[PDB]
């Protein structure tokens, strides 16, 4: 009588800011 | 007179932090007052959370986030400072 | 009768804009708002009078920067059973809402 | 009979299943998420009882956004039954709920 | 017969870590 | 031959501070590079982010998460370390 039926899939990607690493020394 | 020895960021922003420096570097005479006053003054305009050192002998390994990050001198004093979290 | 996919969506739309239609995000009161939400549509698909159970769901996430994921299958009758999903931004708050129309 | 507390175990067991015990990244994610609602359909179908299923299962990134879930529904309150499952680690939220109903 | 039900429930709110703000220097 | 001057955190993580960078004193000679020892080393085992600063004069003005900061003497070279982002 009845079986399966379709997904209903929605998603909202992460991002994740931006970031860099930086070095420096005095003299 | 102040030289830039590597930044990331932003014209303005930039200049910004120069000339706030020279401030600080005039009111205060003691180097961890001049740290004091930049930290502060840019979480006022440009938002949590910034991070401030300003010595003669020191290096550093630091991670900032994009166009938030500047280390120059003045005269002798160099200051960095960057934003992160 | 049946399950009119529109008859829902329209109806689901009112209850969003109504309980978080010009508010952003507040810990205080989110549960609430996804209280109402869900307890809304139900109190308006049984004023309906149809010969149907109903299921319905509500998802509130703050707009932070994480990563969210969706999936539903189901398991009814294809010809006599239904259901609607509806989505809704504002600045600080994604959200998402689903009605199942399951007939007895 | 909806066996709530038996059918609580199929629900835990749709994490012996896929990446249950690895970590998560965005460009993979969408394999598991369907996949999670896939198996623990079967495992009530292949019974064939009286009942019909609606399952679902969500994901969110453990980034530090609030997370909000509302449970209204309408049914034969004593044949009709549901299962509501919570299970996360270190890197992720996972929840997943699952409906059975009448005739 | 028909009627309504809970409400289970799920709700995890933020936790932004906590945070201190401390000053250094050097003798 | 630490000397500990402000502290947040952890004792056992307290120890891998001082622990780590009394290696970096002697793996490296240039400030930078000390920095850059404890900062990975801690970026590692406590998880991003942290910050590293090395010198022998500096002064500081920071923002650290509860629990996670320390600044200590080392000889008498500067350590200072905390996460934030």
């Amino acid at each position: 009588n009845l079986s399966v039926y379709n997904v209903q899939a929605t998603n909202i990607p992460p991002k994740e800011t931006l970031v860099y690493t930086k070095q420096t020394q005095t003299t | 007179k102040a030289v830039i020895k590597n930044a990331d960021m932003s014209e303005e922003m930039q200049q910004d932090a120069v000339d706030c420096a020279t401030q600080a570097l005039e009111k205060y005479n003691i180097e961890k007052d001049i740290a004091a006053y930049i930290k502060k003054e840019f979480d006022k305009k440009y938002n949590p959370t910034w991070h401030c050192i300003v010595g003669r002998n020191f290096g550093s390994y630091v991670t900032h986030e994009t166009r938030h990050f500047i280390y120059f001198y003045l005269g002798q004093v160099a200051i960095l400072l960057f934003k992160s979290g | 009768s049946q399950f009119i996919v529109d008859d829902v969506s329209k109806t689901i739309k009112e209850a969003i804009e109504t309980t978080i239609g010009g508010n952003a995000y507040q810990h205080d009161k989110v549960n609430n708002w996804t209280g109402q939400v869900v307890e809304n549509c139900l109190t308006v698909l049984t004023k309906e009078q149809k010969p149907y159970k109903y299921i319905v769901t509500a998802m509130i996430m703050q707009k932070n920067g994480a990563g969210l994921h969706t999936a539903s299958s189901c398991y009814w009758n294809n010809d006599t059973d239904g259901s609607c999903t509806v989505r809704w931004e504002n600045k600080t708050m994604y959200c998402i809402v689903s009605v199942f129309g399951l007939a007895v």
